[PDB]
């Protein structure tokens, strides 16, 4: 189901995500 | 920058129609008039951005480029080749070749 | 600061001099008012007042850059609720005299950094020092104790002064005499 | 490297006098007082009891430099009354306050704890 | 050499620190510390005055 | 004597250009005798005044009765007799400007008093009869009364 | 130090907080840094003006 | 041509703070008594650390400066003891002085929290603020970490430094109503009232008043734990009349010399 | 955890105190 | 899907996932310029005056703009570029515990503060880049006025009491080589 | 002949120095151009280069 | 690194309730009933609870010997 | 020996601009290590005490000590050759303390001017009469300042927020607003002092007092006005906040307002652009007036925004207070700052199209509205929309290039001009020449 | 300073006024030597302020707007040729370095 209005929390989730599978300097 | 050929053109006031170029007016009206054009642009481009600057400076720096009849550049073009001697040259640019 | 408000310290005033407000909360930290208007820092203020409600209440609050959340009316109001001013301006004294300032001062918490740029790391003398090998004059650099350089522009200054006494020292009597 | 100690704010100095009289020469009767390490607390009381004394036209201290510990109190009273009789006077009735009310805030101490 | 020892040059009796406020101060005088005036020397012709 | 001045005024009108700040204000008062022009500015906040109300202004060279020309300077211990002890609203300062009504035959007949009390202004426009006594960069002082009425 | 648990990082002397990924030469950091550059195997069509050419096919 | 007969009032007396109120005095008095509440108030604390080993993490000059914070009980201490600049004797002595141990080694398997109950004093009186609620931590140590030091401690005012500092936070605040305008408010409306406020809550402040002296000084002395609240006021009013008076005995002998 | 739920139970009683949202310092743009 | 990531760590759940479910996609600088990016999810969809309503993507969040050191600035929008820039280029030179195990590296000069407090008001983005472990800065109570007047030029006052208990009290290393 | 400055001392004088230091990128456009369009911040830097970091210097 | 033992701004000794922040924390209460529970009234002494770090767990990770 | 307190040395900052750069100074030695400067003389060194650095030189020479003690000084070099000012002005908070000192309602008991006189380096001693006698003895704060006003002082100088309309009209030598500063005899009578009394500009009371008094007479005038004007300070205090910051809320409709009209009016513009009926403005092309007349509609919208906050502020602001004093902001700061940004041009135009024929992704293509092409709508007190806060940066970074290209080709271009005249001089003669004793000027400046 | 009260009758003969402004005329030289051409420079240079000067000092304003007495207008001539005699470009002064 669609997340209206509620998304702030939900925004970062997958940003903490991306930031524990892959590092800062993953590029290197 | 035509100058000279619209200063003959008819309807065309040959008192007040300057020209804005510094080398032009040398092979039009004289060495004089280049001095008083670029005290005027001097001024015009110093005075834009409200600014003031004493106009005594100004003339001072148009008289030493207007001295020797022709304008010396204030490059190494300009002022190496006055005649002020070799110890002043290298000082500014050039040095072993004016040596 | 984390806006960009440099700054060295000028003086430090002990407790009893620091002016404070209503309560003992004298404050760490005093920068020049007309730093912000030219700056444009209005982050900086919004920084303090919501480092206040935070204190206040008691929890980390957030300063997402783009949030459509938090402005500043929402967290005047949140701050007007402790006793606080509403825009965070309080009654200080002064600290010498014990009188109020007619001005309502802008106080409360704010992050600050320091910067390693320690003034012992840069002060620097010299009284004839060591001498180079290859054109005898000073070194330079303040680990070798070396002497600072006097530029052709100091040298142009100075003729425009007329000072030639003072500039023939300065080249001649005080970088490298010789016979 | 250079930085001050902290006893040189209120300990005096081997040939440093605790405070110094000099007359002033524009006006009759004006004397400045030079107090040696010493900061705001003994100078602000003793410039509003002058104040309070209605024979002193002039009162009033500074500071030379912060950093530096030494205020300077200039006074001027009338010309039947000199400066140092109102600078002691102003220094022994503050004292006799300063005793009364440590006096009261003592009794109501004692008579706060179950009374 | 002309630009580098001639027309600037190096010299002694110099120091360079950090600047801060002082309004007490006039505006022909200067904040010293006391580590560089102590470094520093004025050589003085001695005379019985 | 020493009395360059007196006359019975009323206001009619305050800060008409609205106020300014927030402790002087604008007195366009009025004379009731020799019809003259007021401007004064008092200290609203200390001596509230409201429209009205008559007051007895009185320019005075000196506050002395006997008219001893002081040199000015702030000596409170001084026990001679003062024309203050009957004005509530005292002031001093330095009246700088004497504008009139000249022309280069005859003589004026309005002249214009301008008195700065260290940075409150009044203008007593009127006649160049009664404003004889005003001469520029002179020490002058107020005087008024509110009367009870 | 590969898929290595805090403890070892923490027994060798290492935090588990170092973002890694930096040489060590002569015990001293050394880090490179990115370059960047024209993307190679791509036609690019600029005008420069000083010169006699109008267009200009680099690739 | 003289002074006041200032009265006082205790609103709250407790074991931590005192709330008393000054009446009929000038505002100076009241504000050089707060200066001397934070400043100059005689105070013992550690100023003279000796350590011989320490094995723990943080820097050797850490330990000494956490040491010198923490405060120590002088209600009957201060007074007896003397400054060790005026001593005339050598090394710390007892009589002008008062001596510490700390000697802490973690063995056991769990780490170790070196609080202040650690410092063994030598005198049963100058202890730190254990009595009658933790202790000062003073660092951590683990297994196979040691801390053996022994410092002194000496009789010191906050002018000196901040370890001498008896009082947390003076709240200093005179006419609640502004009534006398010492401070402007743009809008009166936008400002909380303030606790010693006696007006009601529809006004938001007094009206004007020339002819008004401050008066009615409020005071919120907080001890932090070594001085007791009213003894810390007895004792800076007391070294205010003992600085009157050297002043006053200096102005005396300058006048006769001269 | 607890900071979690925090902000879900701040969520949720944002979306249910949707009666009128009337604010001076705010905006976004709008284009055509 | 954020129900199955919230409850990630626990079981295994990984970026990975949302990768290959076909929810997010890497779009490079020269694939960006031929997509309709939207900022906001719910804001720029609802139903309005038909500006595309062809959207092809939508960003996560607008902050992620943001670097390293600007991240770490609150309320970077509220404030002049020119200032975010200097702080930005100034917090690399910010001190404090810049490793854990600074006892054993002997690096050359090297700066550790004593007090390195959190900030009070700290972005979502900090929370990555692992600054709150790590901070490089104490929370003052800064009072914006004029108090003296050495502070009205660019510069501060600081409270000696404060100093004295420690307040920015850090340290300086300097590590030598030689065989 | 070679380029300067490809491998650079890690400053670790802060984390936040480190982490902008190991994600940091560079140019081969000579040290202080006349041309002033490389150095302005161009429309596509949006999300992949920060628009706020970076020096104040010549560079 | 480690709790000071005063509060810079007002001084109060803040030293000895780091531990007792992190029980009360522990138990049920949270960060705004805490801080007041301890006995902190002033703001300016509720940062040193709030915006401290404690990094001596990873320094005592370290340990020399053992 | 070493360096004792009277020295006369030469304190100077790296960039010698000009020749109020290297002036000598007194030596004072002081416990702390930084050195200390009056700030008065900050605006020649251009300094900011920011974490600057400044040389400081000693002669070894009684000839050179006098010399310098004679030729280079602070209190003999204020006035500069260059432009015939005053170098050396209030431009910092002493600025807006003393304009605030200087207002009409200001009133000083005995305590506090006893206090204030107690930092005077000039008084004679006597305390002037009070400007308010009875009910009670008030002072004021222009009657205090006069007495720092040294000498017979006469000048006209005209305040920041005078009208216009006013010396037309009647109320000429009296001001409502206490504007039309007028000095007599060194006593100010009438005005509120700024930066056109007291600052850098020609004809100022500082001015005035170095060409009537002396140099060293103008040292202590500007010694006595900062004691005085800082301490007083304490009394007043300034400060600025939040507060000083949020408007009435009815500014924010009118703002709205103009915004939506301005939007309305640039929509209707581009529509009929679309449709062919904007003309080409003469001596432009279509696309040129079509921007033309964008940026106009902008700058007009943008000017109404600033001029509806300003008339919308209060006389306790501290933005306001400072603007006018002008010691440190701008009128366009506070309208950044409250109504609204503004256009964000970069190389003296619009944002460009970077991707194909649209600024970013996310605005759609030919979109060439004003929140497209980087008009911020939004202020700094309300955040800034993403696209915008890119727009910005992309502007402070040319700023930031043009000072760096700046910073680079002015010294070059200085070395030049002052290698070419560094011989001219006028000799005993009386005319200008040079090195090869050529006549340049029969006559310096004519 | 000499309290010219501009609403009395002063007492300042025009004749007064013109042979003090010709005398300070005078005084005033940059370009010293009798020669004609050295007087033909001294004017030339000495111009627009002696223009100034005569348009400043006349006998209309001096009695309409100045009312100076003659003990001020003697004094006034005295600081007039004081200030213009410091005002005068110093020998030996580097005028290059300054222009640049
Ligand atoms: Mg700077
Ligand atoms: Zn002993
Ligand atoms: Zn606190």
């Amino acid at each position: 189901e669609i997340t209206p209005d509620l998304w702030q929390e939900a925004c970062w989730i997958v940003i903490s995500s991306y930031f524990d599978e892959k590092g800062l300097v993953r590029q290197q | 920058v035509s100058l000279m050929r619209v200063l003959s053109e008819k309807d065309v006031d040959p008192v007040r129609t300057t020209s804005n170029d510094i080398v032009e007016i040398f092979t039009v009206l004289g060495i004089e008039a280049v001095r008083k054009a670029l005290e005027r642009e001097l001024y015009h481009v110093i005075s834009f951005d409200g600014s003031y600057v004493n106009y005594r400076h100004l003339a001072l720096l148009c008289d030493t480029m207007t001295c020797r009849g022709h304008l010396m550049a204030i490059t190494r073009h300009g002022v190496n080749r006055q005649d002020t001697g070799p110890l002043m040259k290298c000082s500014f640019e050039e040095t072993v070749d004016v040596l | 600061s984390r806006h960009g408000q440099k700054g060295t310290c000028g003086i430090q005033y002990r407790q009893e001099d620091m002016p404070f407000t209503c309560e003992g909360i004298t404050p760490d930290i005093i920068i020049n008012p007309h730093a912000i208007p030219s700056r444009m820092t209005i982050g900086h203020l919004i920084e303090c007042l919501q480092g206040k409600v935070s204190a206040n209440k008691g929890e980390i609050g957030d300063a997402t850059p783009f949030n459509d959340a938090v402005n500043v009316q929402k967290i005047s109001n949140l701050l007007s609720d402790y006793g606080y001013h509403l825009r965070g301006n309080e009654v200080l004294y002064n600290g010498f005299t014990g009188r109020k300032i007619t001005s309502q001062i802008f106080i409360g918490p704010t992050y600050y950094q320091r910067l390693k740029h320690m003034v012992d790391d840069k002060i620097h003398s010299r009284a004839r020092g060591p001498i180079q090998i290859l054109n005898r004059q000073p070194m330079e650099g303040r680990s070798r104790d070396g002497g600072l350089r006097f530029g052709e522009m100091e040298r142009d200054c100075q003729i425009a002064h007329g000072a030639a006494q003072f500039l023939r020292e300065r080249l001649f009597e005080a970088s490298d005499p010789y016979q | 490297m250079n930085a001050p100690p902290a006893f040189e704010s209120f300990l005096l100095f081997e040939g440093e006098k605790k405070i110094t009289i000099n007359k002033d020469t524009k006006v009759p009767n004006a004397c400045l007082f030079t107090i040696n390490k010493e900061d705001h607390t003994l100078g602000n009381i003793i410039k509003s009891q002058l104040l309070k004394d209605p024979q002193v036209l002039f009162a009033g201290y500074k500071v030379p430099h912060p950093l530096e510990h030494k205020i300077i109190i200039r006074v001027q009273t009338t010309p039947d009354y000199s400066p140092q009789e109102a600078f002691t006077n102003a220094i022994t009735d503050l004292i006799s306050e300063l005793s009364l009310l440590e006096e009261r805030f003592r009794v109501a101490i004692k008579d706060k704890q179950e009374g | 050499r002309v630009r580098g020892n001639l027309m600037g040059k190096r010299v002694d009796f110099s120091a360079r620190t950090v600047i801060t406020p002082d309004p007490n101060l006039s505006i022909d005088q200067v904040g010293v510390p006391r580590s560089i005036a102590a470094n520093m020397t004025f050589a003085e012709i001695v005379t019985p005055f | 004597a020493g009395i360059l001045f007196e006359d019975i005024f009323d206001v009619k009108d305050i800060d008409p250009e609205g106020k300014k700040f927030d402790r002087v204000s604008r007195l366009h008062c009025e004379s009731e005798s020799f019809k003259m022009d007021l401007i004064l500015d008092v200290n609203i906040q200390i001596y509230p005044v409201d429209l009205g109300d008559k007051f007895r202004l009185v320019i005075a060279s000196t506050l002395y009765e006997d008219g001893t020309l002081d040199d000015g300077e702030y000596n409170p211990t001084d026990d001679r007799p003062s024309r203050a002890d009957q004005f509530e609203y005292v002031m001093y300062g330095k009246v700088y400007r004497i504008e009139g009504d000249e022309t280069s035959t005859e003589a004026a007949t309005r002249l214009s008093a301008y008195v700065s009390y260290g940075g409150l202004l009044m203008r007593l426009q009127g006649d160049a009869n009664n404003l004889h006594g005003f001469e520029v960069d002179s020490r002058v002082y107020l005087l008024m009364k509110k009367l009870a009425f | 130090l590969n898929g290595l648990t805090d403890r070892d990082l923490c027994e060798l002397n290492e935090c588990p907080l170092d973002p890694g990924g930096y040489f060590i030469i002569n015990g001293s950091e050394k880090v490179l840094i990115a370059q960047e550059k024209m993307a190679t195997n791509t036609v690019y069509v600029f005008a420069k003006k000083d010169s006699k050419y109008a267009y200009t096919g680099e690739c | 041509p003289y002074a006041n007969q200032p009265t006082v009032r205790i609103t709250e007396l407790t074991d931590e703070n005192v709330k008393f109120i000054i009446e009929n005095t000038d505002l100076a008095v009241a504000n050089s008594i707060r200066r001397v509440f934070i400043a100059e108030v005689p105070i013992i604390a550690i100023d003279w650390v000796q350590i011989d080993a320490n094995s723990s993490v943080l820097h050797d000059e850490f330990i000494a400066h956490r040491l010198g914070l923490i405060p120590l009980t002088s209600d009957d201490i201060v007074d007896k003891l003397q400054y060790s600049r005026d001593c005339t004797c050598e090394e710390f002595c007892p009589e002008c002085s008062v001596e510490f141990t700390l000697d802490v080694r973690c063995n056991e398997d769990q780490t170790r929290h070196v609080t202040s109950r650690d410092l063994i004093s030598n005198s049963p009186r100058v202890i730190p603020v254990t009595s009658r609620q933790d202790d000062i931590l003073i660092v951590k140590l683990r297994k196979g970490q040691e801390l053996r030091l022994r410092a002194y401690a000496k009789k010191g005012f906050g002018k000196e430094h901040a370890k001498w500092n008896p009082t947390a936070g003076v709240a200093f605040e005179y006419d609640p109503d502004n009534a006398l305008r010492h401070t402007v408010y743009p809008k009166p409306e936008e400002w909380p009232k303030s606790e010693y406020s006696e007006l009601d809550e529809d006004e938001s402040q007094a009206p004007y008043d020339p002819n008004g002296k401050p008066e009615r000084f409020y005071y919120n002395v907080e001890s932090c734990g070594s001085l007791r609240p009213e003894t810390i006021v007895l004792s800076a009013l007391s070294g205010l009349k003992k600085k009157l008076s050297d002043l006053q005995t200096q102005l005396s002998h300058e006048i006769q010399s001269d | 955890e607890w900071n979690i739920v925090e902000s879900e139970k701040a969520l949720v009683a944002e979306s249910h105190n949707m009666k009128n949202q009337q604010m001076d310092p705010f905006t976004r743009r709008q284009c055509k | 899907h954020i129900d199955q990531l919230k409850e990630r760590e626990y079981n295994n759940y990984s970026w990975q996932d949302l990768v290959a479910s076909g929810v997010v996609e890497y779009i490079d600088t020269l694939e960006e310029e031929t997509v309709m990016l939207a900022m906001t999810p719910d804001d720029l969809q609802e139903k309005e005056v038909a500006y595309c309503s062809t959207y092809t993507h939508c960003e996560i969040h607008p902050s992620m703009i943001l670097g390293v050191c600007a991240s770490i600035i609150p309320f970077p929008d509220h404030n002049q570029s020119p200032r975010n820039t200097y702080q930005s280029a100034m917090g690399k030179q910010a001190m404090g515990v810049y490793i854990t195990n600074f006892h054993v590296r002997m690096d050359t000069l090297a700066h550790v503060l004593y007090y390195p407090q959190k900030p009070l008001v700290t972005t979502r983005s900090m929370e990555y880049l692992r600054f709150r472990e790590l901070p490089a800065g104490i929370n003052s109570i800064v009072a914006i006025a004029s108090y003296t007047g050495y502070n009205q030029e660019d510069s501060v006052i600081m409270n000696r009491s404060a100093v004295d208990r420690g307040f920015f009290r850090s340290v300086f290393y300097r590590s030598y080589k030689e065989q | 002949q070679a380029r300067a400055g490809v491998s650079q001392v890690l400053n670790r004088l802060t984390f936040a120095s480190t982490l902008s230091h190991l994600r940091r990128l560079n140019s081969p456009i000579g040290r202080d151009g006349k041309l002033a369009k490389p150095r302005q911040l161009h429309n596509t830097l949006w999300g992949m280069v920060c628009p706020a970091e970076t020096p104040e210097g010549h560079a | 690194m480690i709790i000071p033992v005063r509060c810079f701004t007002c001084g109060k000794i803040v030293g000895n309730k780091w531990e007792a922040y992190l029980g009360l924390l522990q138990a049920e209460y949270t960060e705004g009933d805490a801080l007041d529970a301890l006995g902190l009234k002033r703001y300016c002494c509720r940062r040193m609870l709030l915006a401290h770090v404690d990094l001596i767990e990873k320094l005592l990770n370290y340990a020399p010997l053992e | 020996r070493h360096m004792c307190d009277g020295d006369i040395v030469i304190f100077n900052r790296q960039p010698t601009l000009h020749k109020m750069s290297m002036m000598g100074h007194r030596v004072r030695i002081l416990p702390w290590s930084t050195f200390r400067l009056n700030l008065s003389v900050t605006t020649p060194y251009n300094a900011d005490f920011d974490g600057d650095e400044m040389n400081l030189h000693l002669p070894q020479s009684l000839e050179t000590r006098a010399e310098i003690q004679e030729l280079a000084m602070v209190p003999r070099m204020i006035v500069t050759p260059q432009s015939n000012r005053p170098v050396m002005g209030i431009v910092q908070d002493t600025l807006t303390a003393v304009r605030k000192f200087t207002k009409r309602d200001v009133f000083l008991e005995r305590g506090e001017v006893m206090n204030l006189l107690m930092f005077l380096s000039t008084w004679d001693g006597k305390v002037p009469q009070p400007a308010i006698l009875k009910p009670r003895p008030l002072w004021t704060g222009k009657q205090i300042f006069s007495l720092i006003i040294p000498g017979h002082i006469n000048c006209i100088r005209t305040h920041s927020t005078h009208p216009d309309d006013e010396d037309s009209g009647p109320y000429k030598h009296i001001s409502p607003g206490d504007t039309k500063v007028v000095v007599e005899n060194g006593e100010l009578i009438m005005g509120i002092l700024c930066k056109k009394s007291l600052g850098t500009s020609a004809g100022s009371l500082v001015h005035i007092s170095y060409l009537e008094m002396g140099h060293d007479i103008t040292r202590l005038f500007y010694s006595n006005i900062q004691t005085v004007i800082n301490n007083w300070l304490l009394i007043e205090g300034h400060t600025i906040g939040i507060g000083d910051s949020i408007a009435d809320s009815k500014t924010y409709q009118d703002i709205q307002n103009t915004i939506k009209k301005a939007k309305q009016d640039v929509i209707e513009v581009i529509e009929k652009a679309h449709n062919n009926e904007l003309e080409p403005t003469p001596g432009n092309t279509l696309r040129q007036t079509f921007e033309n007349q964008v940026n106009r509609i902008l700058n007009d919208a943008r000017d109404k925004t600033g001029s509806s906050a300003q008339k919308s502020l209060s006389e306790y602001n501290n933005f306001k207070s400072m603007v006018v004093s002008g010691a440190k902001g701008s009128k366009i700061n506070i309208s950044q700052v409250i109504a609204v940004v503004g256009q964000q041009n970069v190389e003296g135009k619009r944002i460009p199209f970077g991707f194909k024929h649209r600024t970013l992704p996310h605005f759609i293509k030919d979109d060439y509205g004003p929140e497209s092409r980087g008009f911020v709508e939004n202020s700094y007190l309300a955040g800034l929309t993403p696209t915008e806060f890119f727009f910005h940066a992309m502007g402070g970074r040319e700023g930031l290039i043009d000072t760096a290209v700046k910073t680079a080709e002015t010294g070059y271009i200085q070395r030049r001009l002052i290698k070419s005249m560094e011989s001219v001089m006028v000799k005993y003669d009386a005319t200008v020449r040079n090195s090869i004793n050529q006549v340049v000027q029969l006559r310096y400046g004519e | 300073i000499f309290h010219i009260n501009p609403r009395l009758p002063s007492d300042l003969h025009p004749i007064k006024v013109v042979e003090g402004v010709k005398e300070l005329s005078k005084k005033l030289v940059i370009v010293n030597g009798d020669d004609p051409l050295s007087r033909q420079a001294q004017e030339n240079a000495t111009l627009l302020f002696n223009i100034h000067l005569r348009s400043t000092l006349c006998s209309r304003r001096m009695a309409e707007e100045f009312r100076l007495s003659g003990e001020a207008f003697d004094w006034l001539l005295g600081e007039i040729e004081s200030k213009f005699n410091q005002a005068i470009a110093h020998p030996g002064e580097m005028v290059g370095a300054l222009a640049a």
